[PDB]
Order: C-alpha cells, then sequence, then structure tokens
C-alpha cells in the first residue's frame, strides 16, 4: 500500500483543491496524477487549459515529484519536453514541501514568467529582449494548443 | 564511495591511512600518526551532501545510548522543537511527521526495546535514516529563523535568513556551510570538536575547531575528523 504521506496528500487535494487547478490520481496508478491548470486571468495564457502529468517516485518525499506539461506552452521556464525550470523541482526540493506547493508554484510562473533564470535559453532571451513578440507568441500558442484540448 | 553504508562500523584509527583518497604525503602520514596517539577508533559516515548532519546525529545518538537521563532531556527538547516549528510558520503536518518519526525512534530507545544493533540498522536504512536526518535540517533552519536578527549579518548580500534556510538548509543533500554547522550544533544543544587533517581547511585556522566558540573549559562530547569530502566520527583512547 501507499505511504501514509501520499494517502493524506491525496485526500487533502481532493477535499480542498487549489483554486484554478484540477488534480486527480490515476485509477490504475495512485502515484500518477492528472493535472489541469487554467491559464491565469491577465496572463498571456488566459483562456487556455494546460494539461500536466505529475508522478511521485518511490523515494518521495525525499525527492521532488516528476512533472511535465503535456500541452505545448510558450514560456521561458518550460522546455520542449514540457519540463519546468523551477528550483524546488530540482536541488531545492525539501521534504517539507508538498504537491500543493508545486501546483501553486507552476501556476504562479504562468502569471510571472521568469526570463532571468540563470539557465539561459532562447525563449527566455526573447522574453527579455522582445517581450512584446514573446507575449504575442504565447497568446497565439494558447489559441493553437490550449483551447480545444481537454 | 561506491559500496559504502550510510554509517560504518567502528574501525581502528590506524586504518584511516589505508583509504586511497588520502593525499600521498609524509605530511598526511605525520598528522595521522599524531592523531593516532589521541584517537583509537574511527567511524566512517557516507560523504554525500548529508554528511555533516549525519555525523552529528550519529554522535548524539551514541551519547543517548549510554545515558538515559540525557536521552529524556533530548526527547523533551525535540518535542519542544516540534512546537517551535509550528510557531515559526513551517508547514504544519509535513514537518510534524518528521518530528514524530524521530521522537518515536528515541522513545523506543528510551523504553529499552531497541538494542544498539537495532539502532545501527535503522541508521543505515535509507528511508528511516533520511527521515531522521530531515528532523536535524528542520531544527537547524528553525534555529536560524528564530534568531534571524542575530544571524542576518552573515547571509550573502542577495537574500534573507528565510531564503537562505529554504535554499541551503531545508533541502536534502545540501552540504552544510560554516553557518549551518554552527546553527545545527546550537540547535541540537551539543558541543563538537572538529580535527582537521589540513589546517588550511579550518574556519578558525586551527588544527581543531570547537563549536560553539565558548572559551569555557568543557570537553566536546562529539569529535569529528575532516578530510576533503569527509566528516567522520572519531573516538578518544580510553
Amino acid at each position: 500500500g501507499l505511504p501514509r504521506r501520499i494517502i493524506k496528500e491525496t485526500q487533502r487535494l481532493l477535499a480542498e483543491p487549489v483554486p484554478g487547478i484540477k488534480a486527480e490520481p490515476d485509477e490504475s496508478n495512485a502515484r500518477y496524477f492528472h493535472v489541469v491548470i487554467a491559464g491565469p486571468q491577465d496572463s498571456p495564457f488566459e483562456g487556455g487549459t494546460f494539461k500536466l502529468e505529475l508522478f511521485l517516485p518511490e523515494e518521495y518525499p525525499m525527492a521532488a515529484p516528476k512533472v511535465r506539461f503535456m500541452t505545448k506552452i510558450y514560456h521561458p521556464n518550460v522546455d520542449k519536453l514540457g519540463r519546468i525550470c523551477l528550483d524546488i523541482l530540482k536541488d531545492k526540493w525539501s521534504p517539507a514541501l508538498q504537491i500543493r506547493t508545486v501546483l501553486l508554484s507552476i501556476q504562479a510562473l504562468l502569471s510571472a514568467p521568469n526570463p532571468d533564470d540563470p539557465l539561459a535559453n532562447d525563449v527566455a532571451e526573447q522574453w527579455k529582449t522582445n517581450e512584446a513578440q514573446a507575449i504575442e507568441t504565447a497568446r497565439a500558442w494558447t489559441r493553437l494548443y490550449a483551447m480545444n484540448n481537454i | 564511495q561506491k559500496s559504502v553504508p550510510l554509517v560504518a562500523t567502528l574501525a581502528p584509527f590506524s586504518i584511516l591511512c589505508a583509504e586511497y583518497d588520502n593525499e600521498t604525503s609524509a605530511a598526511f602520514l605525520s598528522k595521522a600518526t599524531e592523531l593516532s596517539e589521541v584517537y583509537g577508533e574511527i567511524r566512517y559516515i557516507r560523504g554525500d551532501g548529508n554528511c555533516f548532519y549525519r555525523a552529528i546525529l550519529v554522535g548524539l545518538i551514541e551519547i543517548m545510548l549510554k545515558d538515559r537521563a540525557r536521552l529524556e532531556k533530548f526527547i523533551a527538547s525535540s518535542r519542544d522543537w516540534t512546537r517551535t516549528l509550528v510557531e515559526l510558520g513551517f508547514p504544519d503536518w509535513t514537518c510534524t511527521d518528521f518530528c514524530d518519526f524521530f521522537i518515536e525512534f528515541l522513545e523506543k530507545i528510551h523504553s529499552g526495546v531497541h538494542t544498539e544493533e537495532a539502532v545501527y540498522t535503522i541508521l543505515n536504512d535509507d528511508g528511516s535514516a533520511n527521515y531522521i536526518l530531515m528532523f536535524f535540517r528542520l531544527i537547524t533552519s528553525a534555529f536560524l529563523k528564530q534568531n534571524s536578527e542575530e544571524y542576518a549579518p552573515f547571509i550573502d548580500e542577495g537574500m534573507t535568513v528565510a531564503q537562505y534556510c529554504e535554499q541551503e538548509i531545508e533541502p536534502m543533500w545540501k552540504d552544510a556551510d560554516h553557518l549551518a554547522i554552527n546553527s545545527l550544533i546550537k540547535a541540537a544543544g551539543t558541543r563538537v570538536r572538529i580535527e582537521y587533517m589540513d589546517r588550511t581547511a579550518a574556519p578558525n585556522g586551527g588544527w581543531h575547531y570547537d563549536i560553539p566558540s565558548d572559551d569555557q573549559q568543557i570537553a566536546p562530547e562529539i569529535t569529528l575528523l575532516y578530510r576533503p569530502g569527509h566528516y567522520d566520527v572519531i573516538y578518544k583512547k580510553d
């Protein structure tokens, strides 16, 4: 059976969902969560619904959940594989944090794209040097990929 | 380090020189010879990002295995850290889980149910051992946050004490820097001597470094040896 920690987090997520986020365990694999994040109001992602997958590895909570966007998104912190550049998903994960923390952090990133992340990339570089174009592209990608999904 | 347990068995101090990572020098040999006049045994601790915390918790648990009166006091103070975490705004239930796990472990030692052998098995089980280690990261962070005004001067230009804790103390596998080392030892209420194989590595520029910097004549109750990549527990000859 699952560790008590995962059972409790799952119960709390279902009883008290994060506003603007759906998160539910898979019926075949209780470590596997199907996530949908609404594009935040006033962001370039408004109107979109973004599908993510989240998995809790055997060593959780000693290592971070594994997460990726399944819906394409144009964002300085999301790469072509859907991986998210967030320190708490990497070396700054702490067992004190939880699934809810991760979901809130990703949602916050959609409202506040961080192109100044030391891990430089071409999308982040464009958000820095030509924010107008980057936002236009993010809006176009929202319409193209994040609207007639789900 | 491929094969090595989290917490080794006791070995004679003389076997320290058999380790292939040691500097090939008469200087290292001479220093190890000097130390072998004082110290009879060494217990290797896995040299990963958790090493310093692990060496300290091993040293502490060894004291408690020999002194129930100290163990009672330490259980009471660990229960009080649990209260303090909630007061300082740590996530309540996730942090309490680690506190509860560690305290239940100590209570089982105190009851007499755990033998010395049972304790060393638990300290070598990745799951249990890392839950226990996490309690020590939490009280180190709590100590810094509780005394934030006092330690703020020591934090790099960019950040607050809380940010430093979140980034450098709370995550597992984050090596303890000089401030973390001091904070852990004060939080745990212990006294440590660190012997250096190379005086250049010592934060006080001495052959050994006593923490906390007291000036009071009280023997350290845990002694560690530092070499590049390693904090190991060492034991004075009787």
